[PDB]
């Protein structure tokens, strides 16, 4: 299918930072997309094939290299506020009717003024209401991941060894801690639910595990506070009687 | 603009259909209309392609009513499932190169059918390493909206559905925190209608 | 029963150059435009005063088209290259007819879709517009490709839709040249070939379109297998050139008459030579 | 007009 | 695989001596495209001669048109010379006005 590198990447105002891409289902049409939040797909520039990059019909701001039938790139070469954005890329195949474009998972990517705005979240698990319990012998466990900057988190569970989906709710996007601003840090909240007996065995296990994604070992850093390096940051209960 | 969706946000009760309006405008003699999905993950996945020259398109539980004359392509989406809540986009690809225009695309919430409501307000434990306090709004019907709270240190997150397969149970849920001394379940969700029957425990 | 057909040739051309595209469009026998990447700048450029009533963007639009189908034709030739297990060094062609015939209810009577590889026939669309018929292994490899990619779907979409629909259009804009036949104007000559022999050559000019029937007959019998018929030549104005002739015993030549079919004539002309 | 786009054979 | 060009020689209008005309020599039958062609008057060859776009016909053989403007004597002789990678020599044919 469609591959991208990275997944996710703060930046700098006035940084660069090069996108990957790759498709390996021998296609000639490849694209590079950016949605807003909010928004729907624009098209940053289509290569048709292996060439010499046009210029002329790329973008202020990007620089676009074809390296070879698989592999595509996009450069930011100045990072502004406004290239805040999903940066996606897409492959298709020509004639018949089979033409939809292939898009690959994304680069979210963040452009700050100030890397002191990167915040990793704080991570809390909250045990179940004995009064859920006792009401409907049924037990909720409540994550929450706050303070967070940019809004480049995953969100996962764990119990006894395996990463669940069952009984699983995690808002679809977070929410700003602060709305009327800017760079505003954000939170998520998930639920997990199980039965009350499955609560109530010590021997049971639950972990609320978010990956975050910061800075990296290149960045500078210069501030008190630990460096807020792409890191897991995580909570856990045991069952209890 | 050049791919209108004119719905931001749609609801439909589960099992039921729903239908995804699309218009847009193109000088082209030659193009296709797609329709594609996107996750909260932002992954998008390909649904439904409508060619300009091609009858009616039907791929499974999609179909498109391809109104050609008034540039309408609109997306019905019939047997809804719980895993159909998604952002719907609807893109033009015009003529060879196919750059696609999108739409703004269309939130589409499948609410569940609770068959045994029991709203209520549980106040969670409250852990050791944290100074928040939380407080669950949970069991209610999928008829209850959730609002954003009127404090500015009380926050609070939209409804949320889980789904606990083994033992066929859904079950709206809305999470409020705040690290206030002033903070209660009792008023959490009090800038919200909630069922007249909810309960809040002693 | 009029047509719209288009004409691709695609050739390899290894050292010299990227391989070469050129695209002729025809309505009836009245080519419209041409379209060639050996130009330094290439563009779609109009080859009948009518076709010169579209727009901008229809120019630039064709050329988008053909400038992508120089690009897709250059990987064709190099998969081709791959079916056969041929040589990067030598020079290959690939040729290709497409279009519709026009039915009197103004919808698509047949469509059609053929191409050749070096000069022999590869693959071809099917009457059924549904499936295809491979010329050979190597052509079974495009088959199976173009049943996954469903191209036949996309051609049958093509034939039936945007084909008749802008040949339909064509013929609107153009038919006081395209919608008017153009009668052959006629003469029967006569040469001495020996002291008993003579030839008959029964001539045709200036007709459209090219379709014909020129016919000897002897006391009403046709002379097809005595008659040398020579292939309908371009006068150069888009009209069109015909004789037919045939080698009689002198003394006969009142027993031969020449019979000319066309469709710009309102009845078949029957002639003979008149000393 | 022509076929808006071409297959690879 | 090779496919030798077929050669006609004549004029657009009828011939006439002094009027005005178009010399056309038509090459069709050919394969493959690579031909070379030259009008000749009296053996010369004539310059600035045009020719039609490149075509083919249902068996995939291709034709052109090669014409250009010239005026009909009592004494001129014109002829077509067409080079293929099927001939060893070019072949020469005379313009026959009765053809």
């Amino acid at each position: 299918g469609v591959t991208q590198t990275p997944k996710f990447q703060v930046l700098k105002t006035g940084q660069s930072m090069t996108l990957q891409c790759a498709q390996d289902m021998n296609h000639n049409s490849m694209y590079w997309y950016r949605q807003d939040p909010g928004m729907g797909l624009r098209l940053i520039y289509y290569s048709a094939s292996e060439g010499t990059t046009d210029k002329g019909e790329v973008p202020n701001g990007y620089n676009v290299s074809r390296l070879n039938k698989r592999e595509f790139s996009l450069r930011l070469e100045s990072a502004a506020p406004s290239q805040t954005s999903v940066y996606f890329c897409a492959s298709r195949t020509r004639g018949g009717t089979l033409i939809e474009q292939y898009f690959g998972p994304g680069t979210r990517l963040t452009v700050t003024e100030d890397l002191k705005n990167v915040f990793p979240p704080e991570v809390a698990v909250f045990e179940p209401s004995e009064a859920e319990i006792s009401h409907t012998q049924k037990a909720t466990l409540v994550c929450l991941a706050t303070g967070f900057y940019p809004d480049h988190v995953e969100l996962s569970w764990w119990v006894n060894g395996k990463e669940v989906h069952s009984g699983v709710c995690t808002d679809p996007q977070p929410l700003k801690e602060q709305p009327a601003l800017n760079d505003s840090r954000y939170c998520l909240s998930s639920r997990l639910r199980v039965s009350a007996t499955f609560w109530q065995n010590p021997r049971n296990h639950f972990r609320c595990q978010v990956q975050f994604y910061g800075l990296s070992e290149n960045d500078e850093w210069t501030q008190d506070r630990a460096k807020p390096v792409t890191q897991i940051v995580s909570a856990e209960a045991w069952g209890r009687a | 603009q050049k791919v209108t969706q004119a719905q931001s946000s749609v609801s439909m009760p589960v099992r039921k259909a729903v239908t995804l309006n699309c218009l847009y405008e193109t000088s082209w003699w030659s193009y296709y209309i797609f329709w594609y999905k996107q996750l909260p993950s932002k992954e998008m996945i390909f649904l439904i392609r409508q060619g300009s020259d091609e009858q009616n398109a039907k791929s499974g539980r999609y179909s498109v009513n391809f109104k050609k004359a008034a540039k309408s392509v609109a997306l019905t989406i019939s047997a809804l499932q719980l895993e159909d809540s998604a952002k719907y986009f609807c893109a033009l690809g015009e003529g060879g190169a196919q750059k696609l225009v999108f739409g703004q695309g269309t939130r589409l919430t499948i609410n569940p059918n609770i068959q045994n409501p029991d709203p209520a307000v549980y106040q969670l434990r409250d852990s050791k390493s944290s100074d928040k306090s939380v407080c669950l709004f949970t069991d209610f019907d999928s008829q209850t909206n959730v609002s954003q709270s009127k404090d500015s240190d009380v926050y609070i997150t939209d409804k949320c559905v889980l789904d606990m397969r083994s033992m066929d149970f859904k079950s709206n849920s809305a999470v409020a925190w705040s690290n206030k001394s002033d903070f209660a379940c009792a008023n959490a969700f009090n800038n919200s209608i909630i069922p007249e029957d909810t309960f809040f425990p002693s | 029963s009029h047509s719209m057909r288009y004409f691709y040739t695609a050739m390899s051309r290894p050292g010299r150059g990227e391989p070469r595209f050129i695209a002729v469009g025809y309505v009836d026998d009245t080519q419209f435009v041409r379209f060639d990447s050996d130009a330094a700048s290439p563009r779609t450029e109009p080859r009948a005063p009518w076709i010169e009533q579209e727009g901008p963007e229809y120019w630039d639009r064709n050329t988008q088209i053909f400038k992508t189908n120089t690009q897709t034709y250059r990987e064709s030739l190099r998969n081709l290259r791959g079916y056969y297990n041929q040589s990067e060094a030598g020079s290959h062609i690939i040729q290709r007819m497409y279009g519709c015939d026009l039915g009197p209810d103004g919808r698509l009577l047949r469509g059609h879709d053929q191409s050749a590889y070096d000069g022999k026939d590869y693959i071809a669309l099917n009457e059924d517009l549904s499936s295809w018929t491979a010329a050979d292994t190597a052509a079974q490899i495009t088959q199976r490709k173009w049943e996954a990619a469903r191209v036949a779907e996309q051609l049958r979409a093509y034939l039936e839709g945007l084909c008749v629909e802008w040949l339909r259009r064509y013929l609107e804009n153009g038919k006081e040249t395209l919608q008017r036949a153009d009668p052959p104007k006629t003469h029967v000559t006569h040469h001495p070939v020996s002291d008993h022999e003579a030839t008959l050559r029964c001539w045709a000019l200036g007709f459209y379109p090219a379709e014909i029937t020129l016919t000897w007959q002897r006391d009403g019998e046709d002379q097809t297998q005595d008659t040398e018929l020579v292939e309908t030549r371009p006068a150069g104005d888009r009209t069109f050139q015909k004789w037919a002739a045939v080698v009689v015993p002198s003394g006969e030549e009142q027993r031969y008459t020449c019979h000319v079919q066309h469709e710009g004539l309102p009845k078949p002309l029957t002639l003979r030579w008149e000393p | 007009i022509p076929l808006t786009e071409e297959a690879e054979l | 695989i090779q496919r030798t060009p077929k050669i006609q020689v004549y004029s657009r209008h009828p011939a006439e001596n002094g009027k005005s005309n178009f010399l056309n020599c038509y090459v069709s039958g050919f394969h493959p495209s690579d031909i070379e062609v030259d009008l000749l008057k009296n053996g010369e060859r004539i310059e600035k001669v045009e020719h039609s776009d490149l075509s083919f016909s249902k068996d995939w053989s291709f034709y052109l048109l090669y014409y250009t403007e010239f005026t009909p004597t009592e004494k001129d002789e014109y002829a077509c010379r067409v080079n293929h990678v099927t001939l060893s020599q070019p072949k020469i044919v005379k313009w026959d006005r009765d053809m």
